[PDB]
């Protein structure tokens, strides 16, 4: 405990499974995809701009999705609707697969989307943050915590 | 005086945090990733009297790999072998500690584990933007000792 | 456990002697004075993970100078520069401690002084011949610490 | 205190003055004589065999005397008589000069001769050893201590 690594993080819940990841370069692109295969991700959502070629990752058969939105903001309503619809279809395709989200800061807007998923799958807003922050300390800013509080399930997974 | 002062030292390990003991970034010997290992930089390494040297690109707060002394073993000065070649010969692990962390934990983990070196993060709340871990500098075993023996 | 175990450690510094804590000669990284500094021996130095390396001629118990890491600064591997040239570029002081000496004294002197390294002597009574100081090995600051933190 | 150097030692008493010294090589011969000039020695007594040339030392005007005797033995009676006669003449030549004795172990038979001098200048056998051992720990073996006890002043300095 109390010491850690520049390293992926996993959140599991029902048969949903999520990975939050570092940025690569092209320099360690081929190693990066091998991490992802190891967690059995079918799907990457880039929520922050990156410069690497995605097509090595896509060649090895992971669906890669470029959905960038503003630094430290809530996701716009399109992106949440997309993201929920994506999760339906991709856990329909394979139960107990993983969906990767990654940014260039692993705290912030990548875990927001995971917390959005967890809330519309069960657990309380209070509870949902706690599971995230246990795994990556200090996880959202106050605007995101606002949005995560003011958020309502349908409950559409 | 003395041993009595030291005993208070070990007693205050539970109080005191990494923040108190660290070497802040501006006083760290580190190299740019793009550095070449010519005669002079190799001299500068071997002058610095450090065995583990952090490697950054291209802002100093962005630590990327570690260079060990042992990594330098059969390098020829002006081969001019660049640094990131040698950092790419090895996985050396790089360990991160939180600035919160009490010294007695840190000491026990150093007693356990692989490297004598961690690098130091705090979370970062102010900012409009995303939260990020902010690099403060280095803490070693010898840092934690110096609390006791002074 | 723990900090309580450490406090006994500092309390036993007055009891325990250098004899108890030293690195004996057979486990010391040292070089012959006549050694040449080619690629391999330079590699062997930088592998050894030591910054101060004793220098002997020609029995190992006969320590003569110290080599520092900083001494190696602008040497070219296969110049083949011999060792005793580099040891002759510098007065580095070599310090000798008696095997009798209690740890709390040793720790305070290390707290004071120049090198983190002393080398260890006992007197020698048996023998027909002259009394001599007999070299046992090395003690460092990190040696004395390890008493406390274990 | 409690840490020390490969380094000369001085014993003073009345206007007698003595140096006990390490061996040099030729390699640091020229540095070695400069130590000796610094203590103002006129006289070196080699009591153990050494290989260096003495003539650099003798050129810089120090009387060098090769008086070897057996390892860990008392001095033979010639050597003591010589040594006492030398001390007379050389403190006659210059009061408050120093006489160097050196071996290849600075404990043993070099300090015996100094203790011989101190005994035939005053101080008690018990006292004389103590002044030596304070300066170089563990200084004589038992045969030498025997001889130093059984020794009688005339008192011929
Ligand atoms: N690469 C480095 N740059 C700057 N300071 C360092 C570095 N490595 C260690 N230190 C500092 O040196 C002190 C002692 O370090 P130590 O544990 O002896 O390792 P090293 O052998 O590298 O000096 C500590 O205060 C530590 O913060
Ligand atoms: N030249 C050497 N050869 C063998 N062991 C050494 C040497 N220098 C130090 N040590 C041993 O390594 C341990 C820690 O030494 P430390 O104080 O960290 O110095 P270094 O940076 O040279 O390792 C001690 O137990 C000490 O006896």
């Amino acid at each position: 405990f109390a010491m850690n690594r520049p390293a992926p993080v996993e959140i599991s819940y029902e048969n949903m499974r999520f990975l939050i990841t570092h940025n690569p370069t092209n320099a360690t692109l081929n190693k990066f995809t091998e991490e992802l295969k190891k967690y059995g991700v079918t799907t990457l959502v880039r929520v922050c701009d990156a410069t690497y070629d995605k097509a090595p990752v896509e060649k090895e058969g992971i669906h890669v999705l470029d959905w960038p939105f503003d630094d430290g903001a809530p996701p716009p309503n399109q992106i949440v609707d997309d993201w929920l619809n994506l999760l339906k279809t991709k856990f329909r395709e394979e139960p107990g697969c993983c969906v990767a989200v990654h940014c260039v800061a692993g705290l912030g807007r990548a875990p927001v989307l995971v917390a959005l998923a967890l809330i519309e799958c069960g657990m309380k807003y209070e509870d949902a943050v706690q599971f995230i922050r246990q795994k990556r300390r200090g996880a959202f800013n106050s605007k995101q915590l606002l949005y995560l509080e003011k958020y309502r399930p349908k409950m559409r997974l | 005086q003395g041993p009595l002062n030291m005993i208070q030292g070990v007693l205050e390990l539970r109080c005191r945090t990494v923040e108190d003991v660290l070497t802040p970034l501006e006083d760290c010997f580190m190299l740019d990733a793009s550095t070449v290992l010519d005669f002079g930089v190799l001299a500068s390494i071997m002058q610095s009297g450090h065995t583990r040297i952090p490697v950054y690109e291209e802002e100093r707060s962005n630590i990327v790999d570690m260079l060990y002394l042992k990594d330098l073993a059969f390098v020829d000065p002006e081969d001019c072998t660049p640094l990131s070649t040698i950092t790419r010969f090895y996985n050396h692990p790089l360990h991160f500690v939180f600035n919160d962390t009490k010294l007695d934990a840190v000491l026990e983990e150093f007693k356990r584990g692989k490297s004598h070196l961690a690098i130091v993060q705090k979370v970062n709340n102010e900012g409009e933007g995303d939260p990020f871990y902010e690099v403060l500098g280095l803490v070693t075993l010898e840092d934690v000792i110096e609390e006791i023996i002074r």
